[PDB]
DNA sequence: AAAGTTGGTAGATTGTGACTGGCTTAAAAAATCATTAATTAATAATAGGTTATGTTTAGA
DNA sequence: GCTGGCGCGGGGAACACTCTAAACATAACCTATTATTAATTAATGATTTTTTAAGCCAGTCACAATCTACCAACTTT
DNA sequence: ATTTACTACTCGTTCTGGTGTTTCTCGTGTGTTCCCCGCGCCAGC
DNA sequence: AAACACCAGAACGAGTAGTAAATTGGGC
């Protein structure tokens, strides 16, 4: 059991209630909680099939070199970027 | 999409609700209060929803709640079960005629019953004798518990009463015994129906429709429900209800039953 | 108690002291004293007493052992008054 | 006028001892002669003089303010006779 | 038996159970004469209404419009022991397994089954037999037949439909009945297997008819339209009031 | 070493650049990170520090029921609120 | 409105970030990477134990400010990942550990103790008594150049010497390139946790003269362990990418063998061999 | 030598450490004549820059305006491993300890020291004259004077002055230091603290310019003290040459312990 | 490959030399002392004018 | 197979103290009051005590030198 | 009666581009002992 | 020249009015 974040972003209300089924609203958008590997990823086929043309990314606990991991669906200016394995995230122009 | 529940070890062991109306906005279950505040509640985290007095659920809400596999049960004063509802078919036909199929035989209910005994008390039953006063040791070994953990924590106790009517205002030891055994009553529900198995089909209990939930909670209800109970019954605060709702669900955290509750009903039904 | 005698009862007492140093101490404190007063200014231990220097009037003294008469210069002579406390400890009688 | 300071400081001076040290050697110094002399031992100091102990009757005394006669009881008092080396120094010397 | 309520919130205030509608539209409902309370989409029952419907051991049955689907229901697994231990002895003695199998044929296609034949035997019976079934109703109604074949195409989505209905009210049915939506006799092993047995008994009466019907029709949201269509046959026919001596006699043979 | 997730809401940028030493910036104020709990508690001290009549919520892993813990500071529509020992969160009115 | 800005422990860090092609630049008090085309890229300087600035890169007086105050050493590198140069603040070292192994740098005879401890924490036999430093340094160097040798002829990657300089590289030598990216990214976490304790990184024991004496020695400690195993193969599988996959594979060996929260330990017992209880 | 290089990008275009500056003035500094570049606010160093530094082995060192501060320094720790065990050594030894320690005291107050006097001692000697020093100073400026106590909490405005002046003596001795090339945390009045070393050479010139500064700020009383004072401490170190002479004043600190430094 | 021969450099162990340390003695200087006739500290209670010296306190 | 449950060990906050000169607190000396009492000085040769110059023999403390000897390096079979 | 989709439509918030504006967030006798967090060995589905 | 404080201004997307619509989200 790991920990588990998602952060919504122009999404349809579905998707935010369906993460709401699971996951605490803390704030607007941001959602945490802390589940098993295999539900984090049936929760990722949550965010991929009722999101629309928003973006959302995931990031949850690990036991790798940062403790963490996280993946994204959609675009943002925020943009993930890896630096020699590293998955940093970038803030592209306008 | 569809929408699968999660494994049953990895849930919150139950929550109490009151005083709101509980609807769905954009597939969430959230309860509404009166002045305007809504809360959202994680329900596909959660192994047991209560439902206090105050509450006001819709149709599209049970049917959110059973289509995840929270049971949800209404509570009323003392924590005492009123009602409750799951999905029907949440259950593998195979177990169901296991277990009815060891309820057939009366030998083998003694040998389940000896293993619950053997289970409970460590101790194996006397050999050979019925099961009615196999249920008056039963009372008697209960009653002397009473005593016991009573005398051990150095409260107030005349005897085991359960209507709430006959209580004197301050009583607070029958409330903290019941709502602790109601509260294993709901999440030992939570898990006989989180397996698929039949609560109907009582062992030691006939006749109530969940005797086996009752054989089921007595056979792991003295390990730590009680004791916390009588801690609450011994300092002793304003509100007994609250703290004994609080102490009993962090010792199903602590303990950690529910992934071990399957493993147990399964070695319960071996001697079967 | 002359010199040597009071060098080691110090020494005993201060045994982190070198009883070489002690040795030298006694020898040097004692002569700074003299050359004081051989200067003709005058010593003062408070709570223990007082140097001071006298005048005597010359005139002409004898030599009693003979009875022959001596012709005596004016000279200083050593003088100590004994101090309050140490009046006070060493008079043991009332 | 000659202090336990430039005592001190003459030790620190020559020997080149701690200040501490050197206070504590002439605080001291003194101390043990306090001791002896009321030890009832006379200190005999070559080259000093010597430290004497003498009783004296009680005799009639006043007070000098006015005369009224007031006798001066029995004591133990502490006398010094200096040495020959001491009185040899001192004789010659120049009072400021 | 039971009582349908749709678009009220259902409270208690003087012993009997209103439903309460958005103008104040009250149904006053005396607590007995009804072992069920179906409770339909756009209702909101009250706390202290489920505690006084726990009260009297009415069943409460979370269903959809009109009873279409089940959703969820209170006393899960059954509620009297006796009745659940009578249909698993039916259901684990091979010999009455067969006779209530061969009850379900003699209601079943109105012929009774020859003698000697096994569960397996009258699946083949079943299999073939309705399989020609559905070949010929196709046909009779002009369909293109494939061999009933779906994947998770109007006419297998209009049967899938239909047969959702049915296992709806049946299962609704077998609830009300009390018994277990596993132990099924044609069916086995499945949590519907008793749902999908019974459900069997009459699914070829007018549900898949008129879903031939609605498909020959081919309207663009079958579905919607085969749904509320089967709604209005299971209201204006009382399929749900009628299947309760029906499973009363399937399990009935095994003559108490 | 416990996850961390950070959200800034109505902060002073110095925040948002002092939460970003140590903390990933993956979306608009939405903080994530893996650290001890103390320099957790530090970052909390930071968070204390620099923000101003702004709202922010720091979540942390453990191993209590929830699995993970948090905390708020400051002002928002969001506040956690209590239900029987279990921290979750209300969405208030207008 | 100045809240202290204070380091964390190395132990609890990311081991390194290489950072190439773009202007150095701090923005509300963080450490921010700016590329020509405008993609901003927040880095948590905090959480790193070292960061390492290849060329392209343009750094600005308050980033080496910032960077000093959470205690990242920042380390400009070269041709093949090679150390050139690295600031980050000296203070960072409180003087009872600085005049300890002063103190023991100074005593020939404490010296030579820390000496064999070093000899005996790596080949983990007891060091030959008897022996002159002089010659402590002659045996240790054949010893080390038949580990090459052997893991060479193990792992099968063609052996030609080691060689330093990337000079003589001959487009295909993928061995001295994988030695030397990870040679500096272990002297990269070594340095870090050397200044991270506070001791002295250019007074040596084995090493003399070279301003790197110390984190040379303590590298060769456990380099042989872990790392130069990992870049032998990366050295056999000879991808197109020979620095990414340096960077990572040794990134995960110091994941996995706790390098950082043991340096600390290892130099503890290395300059306790003087006899003298550590400060 | 040393030099400050101040609002302009360092980069290397023709071989020699350029500035750009934001008219597009490039400031050509040869490779060699420089031994330490202290690097001022407002500079962003590009990493051929930083590269040419160490081919050459100029120390690169990021402080303050005039050296007011400083940040970082590269080579971190120390560079020659021989001056920071002359140190070291001229640090363990209670003679050259001693030796060293005089001469400070004779540097400090131009006496000479009183013979046979241990260390702790000359603290206490150099102490009471540091109070005869702030009593004076106060009556020569005119200033209501309690004593030196403040708080390290709350940051009385003469404490904040004297303090951000010793801050800004901090600032050119450590660099100064740092040019030289020995450790701050080897100290010999002061020892313990990582700028023990750092602490002392401050002592011995703090009480010529910058702290007579301090108290004449604070006589002017403005609003906001510290940054009057460390611009104008920043006048004093450019104006004097402080940072430049501070060098060997420690070449001579250091050779009074006579071990001939490398 | 395996033994056998070098061997130089830590560590120990001895050799030597220079310097502390009491013990005893020598004498060497320094103190007693015997004996003048008379001078001169020694005292008591009191007030007031130095100061030696303990006590604190800002400085490192 | 990497995790949860009790363990010490290490690196920091009180605190625990050192040294100076100068300023202050104050109780302790100084003088100057009387007349009667008590005790020292003048001197030298003879005798007497204390200290010390010179061993000078013992030891002992640190350092030069000489010796064991290991464990690898390098020839021999 | 409730819930959901869609559509304006407000508006708190985050980002960007302008101006000033400032080049910093500071104090130093030393060593010596309690305080809790942190790697590190045993029981485990 | 970098970088921080502070400002208006533009996106901009979250949240909330209305309205319209559905009662659903398989097949065994």
């Amino acid at each position: 059991m790991s920990m588990l974040v998602v952060v919504t972003e122009n999404v349809p209300p579905r998707l935010r209630g369906r993460l709401a089924i699971w996951l605490l609203e803390v704030r607007a958008g941001v959602y945490v909680g802390d589940v098993s590997a295999k539900i984090r990823e049936m929760i990722w086929e949550q965010i991929a099939g009722l999101a629309e043309e928003g973006n959302v990314v995931m990031a949850w606990a690990t036991n790798t070199e940062t403790g963490f991991e996280f993946q994204t669906f959609g675009l943002n200016r925020r943009t993930p970027v890896d630096l020699d394995g590293l998955r940093l995230v970038s803030f592209l122009p306008v | 999409l569809p929408l699968n529940p999660i494994p049953l070890k990895d849930r919150v062991s139950m929550i109490f609700l009151q005083y709101g109306q509980i609807d769905v906005i954009d597939g969430a279950f959230v309860l509404i209060d009166k002045t305007g505040i809504r809360t959202h509640i994680p329900v596909g985290s959660v192994a047991c929803i209560m439902l206090e007095p105050g509450t006001r659920v819709s149709h599209a809400a049970v049917r959110l709640a059973a289509q995840v596999g929270t049971l949800l049960v209404w509570v009323g004063e003392a924590g005492v079960r009123v009602y409750a509802s799951g999905q029907p078919g949440g259950a593998r036909s195979d177990k169901l005629l296991y277990q009815a199929k060891l309820a057939l035989d009366e030998d083998l209910r003694l040998k389940v019953v000896r293993k619950m005994f053997e289970l409970r008390f460590g101790e194996p039953a006397p050999a050979r004798r019925s099961v009615e006063q196999l249920r008056g040791i039963e009372g008697s070994r209960v009653r002397a518990t009473y005593a016991l953990l009573a005398k051990q924590y150095g409260v107030t106790w005349n005897g085991r009463r359960y209507d709430p009517k006959d209580w004197e205002k301050g009583d607070t030891i029958n409330q903290c015994i019941s709502a602790a055994t109601s509260c294993l009553y709901g999440v030992t529900e939570a898990a006989i129906l989180a397996a698929g198995y039949a609560p109907a089909i009582g062992f030691v209990h006939t006749g109530k429709p969940l005797s086996f939930v009752y054989d089921i909670a007595d056979i792991i209800k003295f390990d730590t429900v009680v004791p916390k109970a009588f801690e609450i019954a011994r300092r002793n605060p304003g509100e007994p209800d609250r703290e004994v709702r609080l102490a009993c669900r962090d010792i199903f955290r602590s303990s950690k039953t529910l992934a071990k509750l399957i493993p147990l009903i399964e070695d319960v039904l071996a001697a079967g | 108690m002359t010199k040597s005698e009071l060098i080691e009862r110090l020494a005993t007492q201060q045994s982190h002291i070198p009883a070489k140093t002690v040795e030298d101490a006694v020898k040097e404190m004692l002569e700074h004293m003299a050359s004081t007063l051989a200067q003709g200014e005058r010593i003062e231990i408070r709570g223990f007493g007082s140097f001071s220097l006298h005048y005597r009037a010359p005139r002409t003294g004898r030599n009693p052992k003979t009875g022959d008469k001596v012709e005596l210069e004016g000279k200083y002579v050593p003088h100590f008054k004994p101090g309050k406390e140490l009046r006070d400890r060493a008079n043991i009688y009332g | 006028a000659l202090t336990k300071a430039e005592m001190s400081e003459y030790l620190f001076d020559k020997l080149g001892l701690s200040k501490r040290d050197a206070k504590e050697l002439v605080e001291l110094f003194f101390e043990e002669i306090r001791r002896a002399l009321e030890n009832g031992e006379q200190v005999k100091l070559s080259g000093f003089g010597n430290f004497d102990l003498r009783d004296k009757n009680q005799r009639p005394g006043r007070n000098p303010k006015t005369g009224e006669d007031i006798p001066i009881t029995a004591r133990r008092v502490v006398t010094f006779r200096p040495g020959q080396k001491l009185k040899s120094r001192v004789e010659n010397a120049s009072p400021k």
